[PDB]
């Protein structure tokens, strides 16, 4: 389990974290959760072609397909919330405290 | 939303569930969570009011990060062992890595602030859809995977979520908020018995699926969405909220109605396994659960409400909407009892 | 989890010292997440008045800790008897009245006394019986 | 008569009721039938008779 | 006992599908008709239980409840013609189903044959009178009586539920036959004490006991007349009837983990019964009142002799018949009154001659004169208590004489004295509330002539 | 003092207090979404390591 | 088939019939301004159907044989009381214009069904586009406080913003000295009771708000009396108008979907007119409306669900 | 407890195997409780739908209790089923490992030293 | 009826519940051993199976 491993691992932690962390922007929320897809496509790639496990080539593939179609979905939601509130910061949609 | 899409969209979520349930692939899995996730959104959002906006906000970032980590503890498993196949997981951080997320897509721990104020937001019809259907996919995964279960961990998911689910509430008007915290309530019900006999937990999922929808479509007949316009009801509907006593009983648990079943034999099973302390504790924490219930069966037809003089017409007038199994849903929501040896037809 | 069990490593009455220490950071510590979450979900306003409502909870649990690892290995050396379900249960005021002194007021901390009291009986019970709580499945 | 318009449910839907009746039976005759060759299929199975 | 339950339940359709006025008529008749017919459960062998079915079997304590019951049933039928007269006809239908619910369960609880059904059926006589207390109550205050009186037996049930699927994962079988004859000895682990506590609560929160008994003048006082009747005389009970069972296994423990609730008893009817005589409500202290009485009981299923097992069953169904009598008796000035304060109606005698009497034999069998079955119960548990410790006496002699003190009081301060001149509406006693205290009174008198039936299966 | 003062004080108003006390802590979220992820990034790292849920 | 999801599916649309044929209009006139007269000269040279003016036992109409129920168990509220004595603790006043509220709801939801579900548009007098005009010129006379007024506007928003206004309406001016004398003309002696200044306020409602904000959602039609009388000018130019401006052409299938689902049953139509908040003049007492409920059981067909009372006929029950 | 046992086809309700076992007697008591179940969702349907209750279309109640008899009758057959297998794996694999459960020999109570405890 | 109803009837259901405490007794504890060792008909969680592993040769000699 060589150092790229830490580094991409390690990598997707901060981008766990950084998800976490919502500061002050949906846009920027949506960029962690995209970057979360670049170490597990970069992980599994390196998994399955080290192993030469040819036939599962495919899943990293397969992952990117789900991958922006999820980036869409958030970008989408982030139209609206965007629109009808004026901005992305994610504080203004507490009309559901009660 | 015209109607055509809006059945095809209900089809992908019943696809992407079904998916779950029967692949035997880790990245398919993945997939039916990924394809139900997407199907969903767009159906909470239907009727387009500010407040469903972002309630289906909440629900995306929310299973977005659960679906991500469960990638990502796929992935590990991956690694430590090549397989693909749901049998068990072979690192036990890649397990506990797991349960949290799936958990978020349960919503039982205090991965749960998600629950409450989506099902307020979106509408009574994809508040039933979203509170009885979602679930058996995050459930079928752990039926599968309950071998290689840290029971300390999931224990603690299910004490954390009974706990929080009774307590909150008590503090709850707003009939779809006290629907989240109680189906909460139920999840710890159904996750604390995972670990002993998977059986067990499909018989509660079942009977709280009757519970749920045959308490929602009861509010649909009734068109009410706080404490004070359900009190109403019973100077229209008086059948409506005195079956809606019995249901909200059975809802508690209070045998001999059928949402003790439940209940009753998850405890059976557990002491079983000479848990002892932890069946004892929910078997006290489900009364704060009892309480709103009774609250809800006091407002309702227990004692009659002021009504409003603009319900004249209101009683010259039926509903035209045709709920079915409702009557049917009631029946095992109440009576199954005398039937409970019927749990191993799931065994 | 280890400074957990580290409780049990050093036996009861003995180590007094060690045994309020224990409990002192098994008390610090549970305060921590207290203040974590709390800190979290009920907004702050400066960073000043969070690690001061992090030290206010840190003091009470840590407080908690100690007397009640006090109360514990003085009376199984009072008595020089270990084995005792009141040895945890002297823990009851100990841990009330600080807790509702900690916030002074009597009505939290006597009503508190007996809510521990027999929880620390009760855990102690655990202690010399067989009992378990996240029991592994047998069957 | 009382209702000007015609009630939603003013007459039976013959088609409806019709089969309702049609259905029933043969969830009937289904269990008669499965009842009995269950209970030929026992005798031979266990050698009872 | 089906010959008993098929008739009960088949008094749902009848009752739900009769003429808008005969609802009160059919339902009486065909309730004292299951009533002589569970008469017949009278008769019991030397030792040997009734064992009709696998799952029914009963004894010389199930069938002098179980007719307790059913006789019961027209009782409060008769009581709630009164006040249920202003209501639509569904919701006096809704009215009787409760009631034959509620009996039909306390039927099956009595003739239960495993602990686990008879909790099943015996909790489930909560929720009929939760209804019946909370929808058809009277005032604000009803709404936390339900609550009280529902968390307060549930509180206390679900360890007894714990403890009793955890006797089947160890004995094997929770069949009451299989316990009482596979009954082992239970050891003094720190584990076995909570154990026989998990199974005590359950059965010691609805006797009531001291301090754990609020809910009874908090229900009793406050709900219908119908409902106050079959709480005080047969749901208290519930709690005597599991006691004598699930003593046949929790032993020698008794011997120990008694003593806190013994004084705790011992002392109770004593405060208990003082409290009655400083009462302001009517209905407070005959609610007051039933669990002074049902202390002594306390001690007595406790204290384990045979001497009081008798003394028990004996007092147990002699205050049923009294708590019901004087329930009944109040409920009767309540309404014409519109209140329950005691001193408000004082000096009723020279307006109600059969009143009087049915206030005097009823507080005299409160007194228990002899040879009533009250003192037949009541004096069994003294030999037996006093046997177990001289010192004893001098309590429950004592409670028995401020049992006195006040059982007299609501006589002098209800119908001794002189009329109130602004009162001018009571109207002649009507027939329907003075038969019911007359098929109150007599079955007790007839009882004293044979009380050989109620001892239980001890004698 | 002893009945109407004291024993409805010392088990069903205290009970019946505390969960009034706390279910309001529980139930008085302001909705922030960035507190309710926070509130999961410290319950997923206490998960492990530190409650050692993984070992 | 009653119009539901099921048909759109299978490719019912009402854009197809919905055309300059399809004008659901309604002369929104003064007190006695000859609007009625008004309405039905449109209904018979134009083609459309009539609608006469929602009272407070229309709804009775829209249930059953039609006959006025009882006031108790029809609105609890009668007219009577509103031109004799104006002024009461009781409040019947503002009761009538709840429940007169309703009942144009009702006549425009019936409005509706005739012209989704056939194409065929419809003739009304005034509409629910006008009963705020009353309920103001109710306020600055003295008749009910300002909280049901303010309550009045809440339910009007969330029972009327997914009701499309008509498609034209028609304004008959008739000079309010005039109407003073014509209701003193006509002799009805509730009519006597009323305020001059009442009729006023109604005529200054319909010209400060009403025709303002109706402009831009159908067209301006105002006639005088001198012009009212004339039944051919008033129907000429309503077919010389445009039906341009509004919302009606960008109103797709899907629109209409939503629409005739919801108008389709009434139910959530006037939910939101029994909306929680307890008023002097709304809020019956719980004893009173439980009897109440009761009362209206008694009466015949007012049982079960229409089609299953046997008290009234409907035979072979036991198959229905 | 029986998802893993070898042999098991799946989605299939009834096994040919099972059918060597008593098919349920129709008068069974469960059997005949579940067509109470469908009798009172007849009720049920005409109480919400404002329809004669009891005296309302038969046609529509009379499916109800046909309904849940049959759904009734499989789901018996599959409950003595499951356990039959329950009781087959029982006693099969205790004779599979006969001495993980040794046979008791007797010790009649003429010998047991078991005390009393003085209920004074 | 006489002694013999109540005296044999006991008998019957004496009995009858006599081996269904056994047998209770008895199923925990198989239950219990055969999830621990796992070498019985049932409790037999799934692994992969070994008709979808390929024989054929491959393209590198040693595999
Ligand atoms: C347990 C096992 C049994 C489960 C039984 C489920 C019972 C459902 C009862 C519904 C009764 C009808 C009523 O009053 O409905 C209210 C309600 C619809 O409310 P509404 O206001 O009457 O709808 C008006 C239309 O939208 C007006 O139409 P529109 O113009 O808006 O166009 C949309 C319309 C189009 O509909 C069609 O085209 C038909 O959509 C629908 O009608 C929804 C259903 C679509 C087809 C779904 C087919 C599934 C197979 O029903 C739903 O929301 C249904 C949700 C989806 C199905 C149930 C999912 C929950 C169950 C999951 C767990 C299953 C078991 C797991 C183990
Ligand atoms: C419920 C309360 C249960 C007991 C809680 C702890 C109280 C305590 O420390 O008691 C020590 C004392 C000391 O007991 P002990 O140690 O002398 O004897 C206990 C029993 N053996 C010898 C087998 C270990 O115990 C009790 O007070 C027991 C009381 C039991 C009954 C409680 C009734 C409450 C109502
Ligand atoms: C597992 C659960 C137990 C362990 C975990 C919980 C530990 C902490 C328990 C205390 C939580 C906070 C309690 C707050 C509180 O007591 O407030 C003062 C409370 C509430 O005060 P209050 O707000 O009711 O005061 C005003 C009262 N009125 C309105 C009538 C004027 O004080 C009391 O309830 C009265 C004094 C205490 C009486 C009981 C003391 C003995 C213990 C009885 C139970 C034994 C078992
Ligand atoms: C009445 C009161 C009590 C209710 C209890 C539950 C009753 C409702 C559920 C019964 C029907 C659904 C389950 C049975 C069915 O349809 O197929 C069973 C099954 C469906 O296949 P299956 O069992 O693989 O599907 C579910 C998978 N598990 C068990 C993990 C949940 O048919 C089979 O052939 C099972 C073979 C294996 C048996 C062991
Ligand atoms: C136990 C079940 C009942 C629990 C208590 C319920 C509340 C108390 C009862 C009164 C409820 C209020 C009411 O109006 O009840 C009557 C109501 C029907 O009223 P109505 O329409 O006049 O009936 C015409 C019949 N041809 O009809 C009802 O309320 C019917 C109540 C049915 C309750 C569920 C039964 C499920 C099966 C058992
Ligand atoms: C307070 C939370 C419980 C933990 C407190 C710390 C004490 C402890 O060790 O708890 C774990 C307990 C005992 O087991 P162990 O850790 O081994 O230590 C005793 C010696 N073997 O593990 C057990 O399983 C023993 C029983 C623990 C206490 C259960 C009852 C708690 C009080 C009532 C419910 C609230
Ligand atoms: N409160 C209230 N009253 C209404 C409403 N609609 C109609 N009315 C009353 O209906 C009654 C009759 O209306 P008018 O316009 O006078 O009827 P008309 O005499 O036929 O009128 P013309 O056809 O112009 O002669 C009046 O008392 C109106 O105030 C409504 O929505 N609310």
């Amino acid at each position: 389990m060589p150092l790229v491993y830490m580094n991409i691992i390690m990598a997707f932690a901060i981008a766990l974290a950084g998800l976490l962390m919502y500061r002050s922007h949906l846009m920027s929320s949506l960029l962690c959760l995209e970057g979360m897809m670049l170490s597990l496509f970069i992980m599994s790639t390196l998994i399955i072609l080290n192993t030469h496990f040819t036939l599962a080539n495919m899943m990293p593939i397969i992952l990117l397909v789900f991958a922006a179609c999820e980036a869409a979905l958030g970008l989408s939601l982030l139209v609206m919330v965007s629109n009808t509130y004026g901005t992305d910061y994610v504080q203004n949609l507490n009309l559901l405290q009660c | 939303m015209n109607p055509i899409i809006y059945t095809t969209l209900i089809m992908t979520v019943m696809s992407g569930t079904m998916l779950v349930m029967i692949s035997s692939h880790w990245l398919l899995i993945w997939i039916g969570f990924e394809m139900n996730l997407l199907a969903m959104i767009p159906v909470l959002m239907k009727n387009f009011n500010p407040r469903a906006t972002e309630a289906a906000t909440k629900y995306f970032l929310t299973q977005a990060t659960a679906s991500m980590m469960l990638m990502m503890a796929i992935i590990i498993n991956l690694l430590y062992s090549g397989q693909w196949t749901i049998t068990k997981m072979f690192n036990p951080v890649a397990m506990t890595m797991m349960t949290m997320a799936l958990a978020m897509k349960l919503g039982l721990s205090p991965f749960h602030f998600w629950v409450p104020e989506v099902t307020q937001g979106i509408s009574l019809q994809a508040g039933l859809l979203l509170l009885t259907w979602q679930k058996l996919a995050p459930l079928s995964v752990l039926c599968q995977i309950s071998q290689s279960i840290n029971p300390n961990l999931m224990l603690t998911m299910a004490m954390l979520s009974i706990l929080i689910g009774g307590w909150g509430g008590l503090n709850q008007t707003q009939l779809r908020k006290i629907m989240a915290y109680s189906s909460i309530a139920h999840m710890g019900w159904m996750t604390a018995v995972l670990p002993y006999n998977t059986t067990m937990t499909i018989l509660n999922l079942l009977i709280y699926i009757t519970m749920t929808l045959a308490m929602f479509m009861l509010l649909i007949h009734s068109s009410a969405t706080t404490t004070l316009s359900l009190s109403h009801t019973w100077n229209k509907m008086p059948v409506i909220t005195s079956l809606m006593m019995v249901t909200l009983l059975s809802m508690g648990g209070l045998p001999p109605l059928s949402g003790f079943m439940p209940k009753w034999m998850i405890i059976q099973e557990m002491t079983k396994n000479e848990s002892i302390i932890m069946p004892t504790l929910m078997a006290m924490t489900a009364l704060l659960n009892l309480y709103f219930y009774m609250r809800l069966a006091y407002s309702s037809s227990l004692t009659m409400f002021p009504s409003t003089n603009n319900m004249k017409m209101k009683w010259q007038f039926e509903h035209t909407k045709q709920m079915k199994l409702l009557p049917t849903m009631i029946v095992l929501s109440t009576l199954v009892l005398p039937m409970t040896p019927a749990l191993s037809s799931l065994n | 989890k280890t400074l957990l069990h580290k409780y049990s490593d050093i036996p009861e009455g003995t180590e007094c010292h060690r045994k309020a220490y224990a409990s002192t950071s098994i008390g610090g510590a549970t305060g921590l997440i207290v203040s974590a979450y709390s800190i979290a979900l009920k907004p702050p306003a400066s960073f000043l008045e969070g690690v001061a409502r992090t030290g206010r909870y840190t003091f009470t649990s840590a407080a908690i800790g100690a007397i009640f690892g006090l109360t514990s290995c003085i009376s199984a050396q009072v008595r020089e008897k270990p084995d005792d379900p009141l040895n945890y249960f002297i823990g009851g005021c100990a841990g009330g009245l600080t807790l509702g002194a900690r916030t002074r007021s009597y009505g939290i901390g006597a009503a508190a006394c007996a809510y521990m009291g027999l929880t620390a009986a009760l855990v102690k019970m655990g202690q010399l019986e067989g009992w378990q709580v996240f029991a592994e499945p047998k069957v | 008569k009382f209702y000007i318009r015609e009630p939603p449910h003013g007459s039976p839907d013959w088609l409806k009721v019709g089969l309702t009746l049609g259905t029933s039976v043969f969830l009937w005759i289904y269990l008669i039938k499965q009842h009995k060759e269950d209970v030929l299929e026992y005798k031979r199975r266990n050698g009872l008779e | 006992m089906l010959k008993i339950i098929i008739p009960t339940t088949m008094l749902l359709p009848m009752t739900w599908m009769s003429k808008h006025n005969m609802i009160w008529i059919n339902a009486t008749v065909h309730s004292l008709l299951i009533s002589l017919i569970s008469l017949s459960l009278l008769n019991q062998l030397g030792e040997n239980s009734l064992n009709f079915s696998l799952t029914f079997f009963s004894d010389s304590l199930s069938a002098p409840l179980l007719v307790l019951t059913t006789w019961l049933l027209p009782l409060m039928l008769m009581a709630s013609q009164s006040h249920l007269s202003k209501e639509t006809t569904t919701r006096k239908k809704l009215y009787i189903t409760m009631l034959i619910l509620l009996q039909l369960f306390l039927i099956m609880t009595f003739t239960a044959t495993e602990l686990i059904l008879f909790y099943i059926l015996f909790e489930a006589t909560l929720v009929p009178t939760l209804i019946i207390i909370t929808r058809w109550g009277n005032q604000t205050e009803r709404l936390n009586a339900g609550l009280y009186f529902l968390f307060y037996t549930l509180a206390g049930s679900l360890p007894l539920l714990v403890a009793l699927v955890y006797i089947q994962n160890t004995t094997g079988s929770l069949n009451f036959l299989i316990i009482h004859y596979w009954s082992h000895p239970l050891s003094n682990s720190w584990s076995n004490i909570f154990m026989w506590l998990a199974c005590i609560m359950a059965f010691m929160v609805k006797m009531p006991l001291y301090g754990l008994h609020l809910w009874l003048p908090k229900a009793h006082v406050e709900a219908p007349i119908a409902g106050s009747m079959v709480l005080a005389a047969v749901l208290l009970k519930l709690g005597g009837y599991g006691m004598m069972r699930i003593t046949t296994i929790l032993n020698p423990l008794t011997n120990y983990m008694a003593y806190p609730f013994l004084m705790l008893s011992m002392w109770g009817m004593i405060m208990t019964s003082s409290i009655c005589l400083r009462q302001t409500d009517l209905k407070s202290l005959i609610a007051y009142s039933s669990v002074s009485h049902m202390a002594l009981v306390i001690v007595a299923i406790m204290i384990q002799t045979p001497w009081s097992f008798m003394g028990a069953t004996a007092l147990m169904i002699a205050h049923g018949l009294t708590s019901s009598m004087l329930f009944c008796l109040a409920n009767t000035n309540y309404e014409r009154v519109h209140s329950r304060t005691m001193i408000l109606a004082r000096g009723l005698q020279t307006l109600l001659p059969l009143m009087a009497t049915w206030w005097l034999m009823a507080s005299l069998t409160n007194l228990a004169l002899p040879p009533s079955i009250n003192l037949i119960g009541e004096l069994f548990i003294i030999t037996a208590s006093f046997s177990w410790s001289n010192i004893t006496i001098i309590l429950m002699g004592m409670n028995m004489m401020i049992t006195a003190l006040y059982s007299l009081y609501m006589l002098i301060t209800t119908q001794r004295g002189k009329y109130t001149h602004h009162i001018n509406n009571i109207k002649a006693s009507f027939t329907r509330e003075n038969a019911l205290m007359a098929l109150h009174i007599l079955p007790l008198l007839l009882l004293t002539l044979n009380p050989k039936m109620i001892l239980g299966p001890l004698y | 003092l002893l009945d109407l003062i004291w024993l409805e004080t010392i088990l069903p108003k205290t009970t019946s207090f505390i969960q009034m006390k706390m279910s309001i802590m529980v139930s008085n979220q302001k909705g922030l979404i960035k507190l309710y992820f926070l509130s999961f990034l410290i319950t997923i790292m206490i998960s492990m390591t530190l409650f050692n849920y993984h070992e | 088939l009653q119009y539901g999801p099921l048909a759109f599916v299978l490719g019912e649309r009402t854009t197809r019939k919905l055309t300059e044929t399809s004008k659901v209009i309604t002369v929104d006139g003064n007190i006695c301004s000859g609007k009625g007269r008004l309405a039905r000269e449109i209904a018979e040279k134009l083609g459309l159907r009539h609608f006469p003016e929602a009272g407070i036992h229309y709804a009775d109409s829209t249930t059953g044989d039609g006959k006025p129920l009882d006031v108790q168990l029809s609105g609890n509220c009668s007219l009577e009381k509103f031109y004799d004595d104006p002024k009461s603790n009781d409040g019947n006043s503002y009761r009538l214009q709840s429940w007169l509220y309703a009942s144009r709801l009702l006549q425009y939801a019936d409005a509706l069904e005739h012209l989704l579900s056939t194409g065929q548009g419809v003739v009304l007098e005034r509409s629910i586009y006008s009963d705020f005009v009353f309920l103001e010129a109710m306020y600055r006379q003295g008749f009910i406080r300002k909280q049901c007024v303010e309550h009045y506007n809440e339910v009007k928003k969330v029972t009327a913003c997914e009701y499309l206004p008509p498609h034209v309406v028609v304004y008959v001016d008739v000079p309010v000295p005039e109407i003073q004398s014509r209701i003193q003309k006509k002799g009805n002696p509730h009519e006597m009771k009323i305020t001059a200044a009442y009729l006023q306020d109604i005529e200054n409602a319909y010209k400060k708000t009403f025709l303002p904000e109706m402009s831009e959602k159908c067209e301006v039609l105002q006639y005088s009396a001198r012009e009212a009388e004339d039944a051919e000018k008033v129907v000429e130019d309503i077919e010389y108008l445009k039906c341009d401006k509004g919302p009606w052409p960008d109103q797709d299938d899907r629109t209409f979907h939503r629409l005739r689902m919801l108008v389709q049953n009434k139910l959530e139509v006037l939910n939101y007119t029994t909306i929680p908040v307890y008023l002097p003049e709304i809020t019956i007492g719980a004893h009173q409306s439980d009897r109440v409920f009761q009362k209206f059981t008694e009466l015949p067909g007012r049982k079960y669900s229409p089609g299953y009372n046997e008290d009234v006929g409907d035979k072979w029950i036991w198959l229905k | 407890m029986m998802s893993g046992r070898p042999g098991r086809v799946p989605l299939q309700f009834l096994p040919n195997e099972a059918r060597s076992l008593p098919p349920p007697k129709l008068t069974d008591p469960r059997l005949v409780y579940m067509g109470f179940l469908g009798y009172c969702s007849g009720l049920i349907d005409n109480a919400i739908r404002r329809r004669p209750v009891v005296s309302a279309g038969l046609h529509r109640q009379l499916l109800y209790v046909t309904s849940f008899v049959f759904f009734g009758y499989y789901l018996l057959k599959r409950q003595d089923y499951m356990y039959a297998l329950r009781d087959h794996d029982m006693f099969a694999y205790v004779k599979s490992h006969p001495e993980d459960f040794p046979e008791k020999d007797k010790k009649t109570y003429g010998e047991i030293l078991e005390e009393f405890h003085p209920v004074r | 009826d006489g002694p013999e109803k109540n005296y044999e009837k006991t008998m019957a259901i004496l009995q009858i519940e006599a081996e269904k405490a056994e047998l209770r007794l008895k199923e925990l504890e198989v239950r219990r051993l055969m999830r621990a060792r796992g070498d019985g008909p049932w409790y037999q969680y799934p692994t992969i199976d070994k008709a979808l592993i390929d024989h054929s040769p491959k393209t590198t000699p040693d595999n």
